[PDB]
RNA sequence: CACGGACCAAGGAGUCUAACGUCUAUGCGAGUGUUUGGGUGUAAAACCCAUACGCGUAAUGAAAGUGAACGUAGGUUGGGG
RNA sequence: GUCGAAUUUGGGUAUAGGGGCGAAAGACUAAUCGAACCAUCUAGUAGCUGGUUCCUGCCGAAGUUUCCCUCAGGAUAGCAGAAGCUCGUAUCAGUUUUAUGAGGUAAAGCGAAUGAUUAGAGGUUCCGGGGUCGAAAUGACCUUGACCUAUUCUCAAACUUU
RNA sequence: AGAACUGGCGAUGCGGGAUGAACCGAACGUAGAGUUAAGGUGCCGGAAUACACGCUCAUCAGACACCACAAAAGGUGUUAG
RNA sequence: GUGAUUUCUGCCCAGUGCUCUGAAUGUCAAAGUGAAGAAAUUCAACCAAGCGCGGGUAAACGGCGGGAGUAACUAUGACU
RNA sequence: UUGACAUUGUGAAGAGACAUAGUUUC
RNA sequence: GAAGACAUUGUCAGGUGGGGAGUUUGGCUGGGGCGGCACAUCUGUUAAACGAUAACGCAGAUGUCCUAAGGGGGGCUCAUGGAGAACAGAAAUCUCCAGUAGAACAAAAGGGUAAAAGCCCCCUUGAUUUUGAUUUUCAGUGUGAAUACAAACCAUGAAAGUGUGGCCUAUCGAUCCUUUAGUCCCUCGGAAUUUGAGGCUAGAGGUGCCAGAAAAGUUACCACAGGGAUAACUGGCUUGUGGCAGUCAAGCGUUCAUAGCGACAUUGCUUUUUGAUUCUUCGAUGUCGGCUCUUCCUAUCAUACCGAAGCAGAAUUCGGUAA
């Protein structure tokens, strides 16, 4: 018989993430000689929802 | 599809042999054209002959070994005898046979 | 059936040529080895792709085998095989039959 | 329907077959409690010893 | 009270080919088959031809192999002429 | 039915055929879906259905045998035609007669064998059971059984002398 | 529904059985004359409303093989024993 | 998988599946090893996963008996 | 999925043989 | 930075793999299916006195069993019964008489058999070797089984003889391939030796759908070629079954066969029961019931006129002419 659900899944056409309006990658700062030999500063500046 | 006292034959048309047929219409033709070139070498060739000298040879297996046939070419061997080296024999309408 | 292990019967070979003592004994198989030509020519059959490429029989009817003997000339060495009707039962060992006796106990 | 699915069809609806299916199934036949090394109602506490 | 067929024209179905069995006609006959080819031509024709080859003249064995007259190529009975 | 939302809806965009897409009906995928459409392999195969085109002359069937994954089909034999060929009073015959065999059906039989079946009569027990006399009896007397003798009515595809 | 022997129908018209595959008669070139088969001869319809002895009267008579149905049982109807 | 709430959700791991820190001298491929042979070859040992053995698991698939008696009328049967 | 061979090299300790020198193998 | 000759990848090998592919999933048959085997056979009968002969006809049987239950020779006579003998009885073992087989011979049945073909004993391997002919089944193929000889070698018996499995009529198997026995024979094609392999002759391993494929289901989502050679519905033959009506008259009915009834038997009719058949229709003749509406039949429920009664009256029952 037919290809079943969860393995049309996987070519993901009509099953990728939405998307569009994400806030970007949360991410830590790529670790450079400040942070893994003193400390950086920084300020939050705004917190946010994320879709 | 077995009936009669037949003899059993063997007629391999299982393929699309119809693909595959040549039925010589050219037979005339072909010998026209192939005795047309004949007298185009001739005439190309000036006065030298058609053909060159072939050797005698005596032909291979228990079969044919009563018969004597011609030749390829002369081997080293006769050519020297006969006082002349091989690659001026060629030049002569003289077949040379090497091996 | 039970027959006995040995018997008096014609010999073919050529210095015996009459009726001389056999040693009666019971046929087996062969070993099969690969290198016979049909060995040889199914197990090229068998490969690469396409399955089993000759048949196999399942319909088995018989609950017997014919029993054959090998009867061993003991002067002039040679064999001669003999089959009997099919049978279940087949001894060759001994116990013969008995006159008129009672039943045991 | 069948076609669809290893649990479609039959004239209930069931699944008609253990739905714990082997880690070393394929494409096509990994639906429901795949690998499941138990299966039931949790009695008692979990939370790891 | 089974099926096709309202009507009319025109088209519309055992063919050709490879290899064969029986029969028959013809050529030649222990032979036979010119047409792969060559020669030649009034040019796909008609005419001519060397070497091979095919079938036949030998059979029988798995094979190695062997291989057809005792005799008026036999005796007996029927045989047309 | 529902009508302010799992709402309706345009354009753009993605997913393509053993594939998609499916709030799941085998639904939908351009009047096509339990596998779309186009061309080609392809005049696919068909033991099955249909049709198969002028006239007259002569001869003229089978539906049976055997084998077959055989039972709407084949092969085999038979029946049929054609061609003739070797001969010719000759040899021939879906017939009779005469002589000599084989046969167990129809009839018949059952006071003949096997097997069935109605009725009595006469026998026979140290011995099948009852009952009277009994201390019993291998005692006597009735009794009913079977068995026996000579009879009697009736039967047979798998009975029979004839 | 299934066998035996023969004869048929199928493959076959013709005369008869009104009608009808298989019954009766008889098998087929185109025709003239004659005679018949099976079956008929009141009229339809070719052919004696012929001859002869009986029997039969039915307010649901009867009427020709295959064949298109009738039984036990009854009658002081009538007939002959 | 089941299908709001409420309430409840029992017993069965022998079978089929799934699964495991399990055991081990049973089975078990190719290569590699040994032995015989002039070699082709033959034989043997060792031997992965798997299987077999052992354990877990039902909101996995699913399952959740039959006969005989027994109370001061009968009936019934808590009881055997 | 599991094994073998190839990609595949370098030290060290411990086993494994000509049968208690180091070439070799785990 | 992590990782490290491990992963990875490449090639073979084992496991797993309806996720997927391709395929298959007997026949006869009073439709098909379930069943049975009439599918390979045997006896008796059907079978119509030669032979042949059908049905899912009748009563049975076969896939085995036997070192003797085969082969030869001698001796003996069986089933049964009567009359006899301590314990001993219906039945133990002894003897005599009668005894045509009333027994026994693996088995189904039928044939056969008495100094045997049965029972007891003695000696045995002819149940062997070679390759042809013949009878049944038949195509005058095969297979199975069997018959009579030829050529060996044996057995038994004093011998003539007899013996080529089982007294006769059933008890079984192609080609390919494997395996074994045979002769020490042929071939491996450049020549040899040796392994190996290949031939020739005869056996075994089996096809029971038994002249001999290698084979699970489901489809109501379904498809095609056909079939009236074939079921489901009308209609046709049949009429067991269903329904209806008689004849005889033993009984019922206080008495009394027949007012009204009517056993044991027995003759029929009907075709709105159900079966049985399978002739028509499967390139289609629209199912069940109801509604509507016509007409017809009579085996008459009512209504008209009657006859009978176990009809006093009233009521009822039986019968006739009547649709
Ligand atoms: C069953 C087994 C095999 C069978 C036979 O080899 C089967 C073969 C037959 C044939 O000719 N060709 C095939 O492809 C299959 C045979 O003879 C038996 C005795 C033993
Ligand atoms: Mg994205
Ligand atoms: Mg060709
Ligand atoms: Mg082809
Ligand atoms: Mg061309
Ligand atoms: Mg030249
Ligand atoms: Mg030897
Ligand atoms: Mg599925
Ligand atoms: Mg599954
Ligand atoms: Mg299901
Ligand atoms: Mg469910
Ligand atoms: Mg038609
Ligand atoms: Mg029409
Ligand atoms: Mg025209
Ligand atoms: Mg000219
Ligand atoms: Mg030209
Ligand atoms: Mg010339
Ligand atoms: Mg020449
Ligand atoms: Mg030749
Ligand atoms: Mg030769
Ligand atoms: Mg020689
Ligand atoms: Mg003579
Ligand atoms: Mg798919
Ligand atoms: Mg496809
Ligand atoms: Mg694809
Ligand atoms: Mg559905
Ligand atoms: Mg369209
Ligand atoms: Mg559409
Ligand atoms: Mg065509
Ligand atoms: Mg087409
Ligand atoms: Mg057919
Ligand atoms: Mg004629
Ligand atoms: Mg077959
Ligand atoms: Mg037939
Ligand atoms: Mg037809
Ligand atoms: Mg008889
Ligand atoms: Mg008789
Ligand atoms: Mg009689
Ligand atoms: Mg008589
Ligand atoms: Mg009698
Ligand atoms: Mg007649
Ligand atoms: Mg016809
Ligand atoms: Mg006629
Ligand atoms: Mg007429
Ligand atoms: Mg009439
Ligand atoms: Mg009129
Ligand atoms: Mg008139
Ligand atoms: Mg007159
Ligand atoms: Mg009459
Ligand atoms: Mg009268
Ligand atoms: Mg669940
Ligand atoms: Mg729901
Ligand atoms: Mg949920
Ligand atoms: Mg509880
Ligand atoms: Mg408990
Ligand atoms: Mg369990
Ligand atoms: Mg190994
Ligand atoms: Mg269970
Ligand atoms: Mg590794
Ligand atoms: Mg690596
Ligand atoms: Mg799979
Ligand atoms: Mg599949
Ligand atoms: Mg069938
Ligand atoms: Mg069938
Ligand atoms: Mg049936
Ligand atoms: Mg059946
Ligand atoms: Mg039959
Ligand atoms: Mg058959
Ligand atoms: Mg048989
Ligand atoms: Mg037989
Ligand atoms: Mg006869
Ligand atoms: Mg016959
Ligand atoms: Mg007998
Ligand atoms: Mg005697
Ligand atoms: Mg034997
Ligand atoms: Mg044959
Ligand atoms: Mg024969
Ligand atoms: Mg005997
Ligand atoms: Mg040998
Ligand atoms: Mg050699
Ligand atoms: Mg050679
Ligand atoms: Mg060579
Ligand atoms: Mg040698
Ligand atoms: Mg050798
Ligand atoms: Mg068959
Ligand atoms: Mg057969
Ligand atoms: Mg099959
Ligand atoms: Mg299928
Ligand atoms: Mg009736
Ligand atoms: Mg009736
Ligand atoms: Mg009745
Ligand atoms: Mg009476
Ligand atoms: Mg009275
Ligand atoms: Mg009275
Ligand atoms: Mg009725
Ligand atoms: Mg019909
Ligand atoms: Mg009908
Ligand atoms: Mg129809
Ligand atoms: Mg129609
Ligand atoms: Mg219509
Ligand atoms: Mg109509
Ligand atoms: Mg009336
Ligand atoms: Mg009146
Ligand atoms: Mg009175
Ligand atoms: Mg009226
Ligand atoms: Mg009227
Ligand atoms: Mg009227």
């Amino acid at each position: 018989g037919r290809v079943i659900r969860n393995q049309r899944k996987g070519a993901g056409s009509i099953f990728t993430s939405h998307t569009r309006l994400r806030q970007g990658a949360a991410k830590l700062r790529t670790l450079d000689y400040a942070e893994r030999h003193g400390y950086i500063r920084g300020i939050v500046k705004q917190i946010v929802h994320d879709s | 599809a077995i009936s009669k006292n037949l003899p059993i034959l063997k007629n391999h048309f299982r393929k699309h042999w119809q693909e595959r047929v040549k039925v010589h219409f050219d037979q005339a033709g072909k010998k026209v054209s192939r005795r047309n070139a004949r007298a185009t070498r001739a005439a190309k060739i000036a006065p030298r002959p058609l053909d060159l000298l072939r050797p005698v040879v005596r032909a291979p297996t228990v079969k044919y070994n009563r018969k004597v046939r011609a030749g390829r070419g002369f081997t080293l061997a006769e050519v020297k005898a006969a006082g002349l080296t091989a690659a001026y024999a060629r030049t002569i309408g003289i077949a040379v046979d090497h091996r | 059936v039970n027959v006995p292990k040995t018997r008096k019967t014609y010999c073919k070979g050529k210095t015996c040529r009459k009726h001389t003592q056999h040693k009666v004994t019971q046929y087996k198989a062969g070993k099969a080895s690969l290198f016979a030509q049909g060995k040889r020519r199914y197990d090229r059959k068998q490969s690469g792709f396409g399955g089993q490429t000759k048949p196999v029989f399942h319909k088995k009817a018989k609950t017997t085998k014919k029993v054959v003997l090998r009867l061993e000339c003991v002067k002039c060495k040679t064999r001669a095989q003999l089959t009997l009707k099919r049978c279940k039962h087949f001894e060759l060992g001994g116990e013969k039959k008995q006159k008129g006796q009672a039943l045991q106990f | 329907n069948p076609v669809d699915h290893p649990h479609g069809g039959g004239n209930h609806q069931h699944i008609g077959k253990a739905s714990t299916i082997s880690r070393g199934a394929v494409s096509g036949q990994k639906a429901g409690l795949i690998a499941a090394r138990r299966t039931g109602l949790l009695r008692g506490s979990q939370k790891t010893q």
